[PDB]
C-alpha cells in the first residue's frame, strides 16, 4: 500500500469536470470568475 | 504457539541486563550478593563483600543486522555500615543515533534522532536480622521511542514505580560431604500506575508489575571450590487479556477487552492470581522458572549454566545459556551466551553480553 | 559517501559511484520487509503500512560483496 | 469537514447563499511519486471511513452526498488563467503580469526555487494567498464581497489561533494568504 492521507500533501484543488470533458456541471469549462462559482468551504487537516 | 501473551507497558525492564544473571538463566533473585543484585534483588546488597562498587553491561541487539542497537546498565552500590546499603542503577536501551535525511543536498543540517528508553533507580537494603535483608527500591521510567513527525508527537512517556525485596542467606552449614550455604529471596517489582504512551488516561498499560521467588544452595568443597545451585520462579503480576470470549460476535470481545483494560493496577496485581478460565494447574501455565547452576575456583573464575523456561502459551521464550567470569585484581569480566529452544526467534540468540565490574573500598566479613 | 534519503515513506540510496548489487531493508523485529537484488541507485517504495514501527536497517550489498549499514527512520 | 452552504476561497457568486449547497462541490488534489500503474500494478483504491451518519456527532440521514475521486492528468491551475502562481516571486518592486490575468497578481519572471527568503517584510508581501493579492485589494477582484474582511475567502488561521470546537479551528487552516509567517512563535503560526 502507498498511504495517501497526508494533509500537507493535499492541495486545493482545481474545479473538476463530472461525466464527460464536456459536463459544465461546477463550470469547470468557464473561462470567466465562474470557473469557482461552485467552490463551497472544504477543511482537511489531521487534528493536532 | 504463544496464545493471550499478557501485554505491559515498557517490556524493557524484564530483559536481563547482566552477563552473569543472563549466564545463569536470567535470574538473580537468589544467587550470591554482586553488583548486578538491583533488578533482581536489591535486598542483598547489604550483603556486599566490598564497601563499593560499580558495573557497565552490554547487550547488544541484531548485532548481524546493525550496530549501537543495545541495552546498557550502569550499577553502583555503597554498604555503608555492615547492615545497610545504598544502590543506584540506570538501564538503558537505546537505537543509537539515526540522522533523519532526506536528500535535498548532502551538506544539508540534518536532525539526529536517538529512540531510547531508560529506568533510573535507586535503592536502600537494610540488613534486619544476621542472616535476613530487606530493601525497597524508587524507580523513574521514560519510553521516548517514537520519532516526532507532523501529526507524530514524540513526547517522552514516564511512569513510577517501587520495588520491595527481600534477601535470605544462611550461615555455613557443615554437611557429610561438604560445608553448603543456603539462599533464599523475593522480589515484588514495578508496583506503580500505569504508563500513558499517549498520554491519554483511556489509553494506558499496566506496567510489569513481576513477583520473583527464588531458592539457592551452594556446595563448598575444598574451602575455594563452589557449586552454587540455583532456582527462580516468576510471575507477571498483570491480569492476562481476554481470548475466546467470556462475557453479537464481536461485541463479546470488545466488551470483553473493556472490561479488561477498565482495571486498576493495585487490583490488577491481585486479579492476576486467577482471571483465567483454568484452575490451579492451568494457572501454573503463568509461572516461568529457570535453573542455574555456577561453579566457581578462586572467587576469581566462574562457569555459570543456566535454563530459562517461559510456558509456551506465553511469551515462548525458553533457552539455555552459558557464562565464564574472571577476577583481575579489583576487575571482573563476565560474558554469557544463549541457545534458544524455542520456535520464536529469540531477539538475543547469537549474542554474547559483556559485564565489567570495579570493586572498591573496605572489605566485610560475611557471616 | 554512502547516504540514504527518506521523502515520502520513499527510501532513496545516493552512493558516490559505489555501484550496489543489492538492497535489504528490515524491521527492528530483524523482520525482512524488503529485498531486492535488482539495484539501480534509485527509490524504493516499501508498503506504508508498518504497524507503528518507524525504525528501519538498510542492508545495501556493493559489488565487491562490501555491505553498507543506514538506521533510518521510515516517515 | 465540508460546509456546501459556505463560500470556498476565490468564490465570487453573487448570489452563493440562494443556490442549492447541494450542486456545489469542495475538492483537494495531491500528486503521486509512482505514475506508471501498470507497472506497480496498482489495483485499488483503498480507504476506511468512519460512517458519519451513525455516532454522536451524526449528520442527519437527509445530508446524502458524494465523493468523487479522480486518477490521471488533471490540471494544476487552481486559479484557471492558463498561469501558474508562485507567491515568492510577488512583492511590490516585481514585475507583474502587465494586464492583470483575472484572479489578482501573477509575476511575470521565471521561477527559479519554490522557497521564501527569511525577511519578514517579503514575507508579508509575498504570503497572499494563491489569488496574489494581500486581502486589501482583493475587493476589486472579488466584487461581490468586497465588503468583508477577507473578499477572496482565503485567509489562514492558526487551529490553535482560531476559537469555538476542534471542526470550527481547522475551517480556516487551509488558507494559503498568511500560512507562511516567518516566525515559529507567532501566534498566526504558520502550518508551512
Amino acid at each position: 500500500t502507498i498511504d495517501m492521507r497526508s494533509a500537507y500533501a493535499w492541495s486545493l484543488a482545481s474545479t473538476p469536470f463530472i461525466t464527460s470533458i464536456n459536463d459544465n456541471t461546477f463550470n469547470a469549462n468557464s473561462n470567466t470568475l465562474e470557473y469557482g462559482f461552485k467552490r463551497a468551504k472544504l477543511s482537511w487537516y489531521t487534528i493536532d | 504457539d504463544i496464545e493471550r501473551p499478557i501485554t505491559t507497558g515498557v517490556p524493557f525492564l524484564l530483559v536481563a541486563a547482566d552477563a552473569r544473571a543472563a549466564g545463569l538463566g536470567d535470574q538473580g533473585v537468589a544467587t550470591s550478593s554482586d553488583v548486578f543484585s538491583q533488578q533482581w534483588n536489591p535486598a542483598k546488597y547489604a550483603f556486599a563483600e566490598d564497601a563499593q562498587g560499580l558495573s557497565i553491561s552490554y547487550t547488544p541487539y541484531l548485532t548481524d543486522l546493525a550496530n549501537d542497537i543495545s541495552l546498557g546498565q550502569v550499577t553502583y552500590y555503597n554498604k555503608i555500615n555492615d547492615r545497610s546499603a545504598f544502590a543506584g542503577s540506570f538501564r538503558y536501551f537505546g537505537f543509537g543515533g539515526i540522522e533523519l535525511r532526506q536528500t535535498g543536498d548532502p551538506n544539508e543540517p540534518t536532525r539526529e534522532v536517538n529512540p531510547n528508553e531508560f529506568a533510573l533507580d535507586g535503592s536502600y537494603s537494610l540488613k534486619l536480622s544476621e542472616t535476613f535483608s530487606m530493601a525497597v527500591a524508587a524507580r523513574y521510567i521514560r519510553s521516548n521511542l517514537k520519532v516526532a513527525t507532523e501529526e507524530i508527537d514524540a513526547s517522552a512517556a514516564g511512569s513510577f514505580a517501587v520495588d520491595v525485596a527481600g534477601f535470605y542467606q544462611s550461615e555455613e552449614i557443615a554437611y557429610s560431604d561438604f560445608n553448603g550455604r543456603w539462599r533464599a529471596g523475593f522480589n515484588i517489582q514495578n508496583l506503580g500506575p500505569k504508563i500513558s504512551y499517549d498520554h491519554d488516561d483511556l489509553s494506558a498499560n499496566f506496567l510489569p508489575a513481576n513477583l520473583r521467588v527464588g531458592g539457592g544452595f551452594d556446595f563448598i568443597f575444598d574451602d575455594y571450590n563452589k557449586l552454587g545451585v540455583s532456582l527462580e520462579l516468576t510471575k507477571l503480576l498483570v491480569p492476562t487479556p481476554p481470548g475466546p470470549g467470556t462475557p453479537s460476535q464481536s461485541q463479546a470481545d470488545e466488551a470483553n477487552y473493556k472490561k479488561y483494560k477498565d482495571i486498576g493496577w493495585v487490583s490488577g496485581i491481585f486479579k492476576s492470581f486467577g482471571d483465567a478460565p483454568g484452575g490451579f494447574s492451568e494457572e501454573l501455565k503463568e509461572i516461568t522458572y529457570s535453573a542455574a547452576a555456577e561453579y566457581m575456583y578462586q572467587d576469581a573464575f566462574a562457569m555459570r549454566l543456566g535454563y530459562y523456561h517461559e510456558s509456551p502459551m506465553k511469551g515462548a521464550k525458553q533457552f539455555f545459556s552459558l557464562g565464564a567470569g574472571f577476577k583481575y585484581s579489583m576487575i571482573k569480566v563476565d560474558v554469557s551466551y544463549l541457545f534458544s529452544a524455542s520456535k520464536v526467534k529469540n531477539p538475543l540468540e547469537n549474542t554474547l553480553r559483556f559485564s565489567l565490574t570495579f570493586n572498591f573500598g573496605d572489605k566485610y566479613e560475611t557471616y | 559517501s554512502f547516504y540514504v534519503s527518506v521523502k515520502d515513506k520513499t527510501i532513496k540510496l545516493n552512493s558516490t559511484e559505489d555501484v550496489m548489487r543489492e538492497v535489504s531493508i528490515f524491521d527492528i523485529s530483524g523482520k525482512l520487509l524488503y529485498n531486492n537484488k535488482k539495484v539501480e541507485n534509485t527509490e524504493f517504495q516499501v508498503s506504508n503500512f508498518q504497524s507503528g514501527n518507524q525504525v528501519l536497517i538498510v542492508k545495501v550489498t556493493l559489488d565487491n560483496g562490501n555491505i553498507i549499514t543506514k538506521k533510518i527512520v521510515f516517515n | 469537514t465540508y460546509y456546501p452552504g459556505e463560500r470556498g476561497p476565490y468564490n465570487n457568486n453573487p448570489s452563493f447563499g440562494a443556490s442549492n449547497p447541494s450542486a456545489n462541490f469542495g475538492g483537494i488534489m495531491r500528486a503521486l511519486n509512482s505514475t506508471n500503474f501498470e507497472q506497480g500494478n496498482v489495483e485499488y483504491i483503498q480507504f476506511w471511513v468512519l460512517d458519519p451518519y451513525v455516532g454522536n456527532g451524526e449528520s442527519p440521514a437527509t445530508n446524502a452526498g458524494k465523493i468523487y475521486f479522480n486518477l490521471g492528468e488533471i490540471s494544476e491551475d487552481v486559479l484557471k488563467d492558463g498561469r501558474k502562481q508562485y507567491e515568492n516571486g510577488l512583492g511590490p518592486d516585481q514585475v507583474m503580469v502587465n494586464p492583470q490575468p483575472l484572479w489578482g497578481d501573477v509575476p511575470a519572471s521565471q521561477s527559479l526555487i519554490y522557497a521564501f527568503d527569511t525577511n519578514p517584510d517579503n514575507r508579508k508581501n509575498q504570503d497572499v494567498g494563491l489569488d496574489g493579492l494581500p486581502s486589501s485589494r482583493e475587493g476589486s477582484i472579488y466584487t461581490n464581497y468586497a465588503g468583508e474582511a477577507d473578499p477572496a475567502g482565503d485567509d489562514y488561521t492558526y487551529y490553535l489561533n482560531a476559537d469555538g470546537g476542534v471542526l470550527e479551528r481547522y475551517k480556516n487552516y487551509n488558507g494559503t494568504e498568511g500560512n507562511s509567517a516567518v516566525s515559529i512563535n507567532d501566534p498566526n503560526r504558520g502550518s508551512t
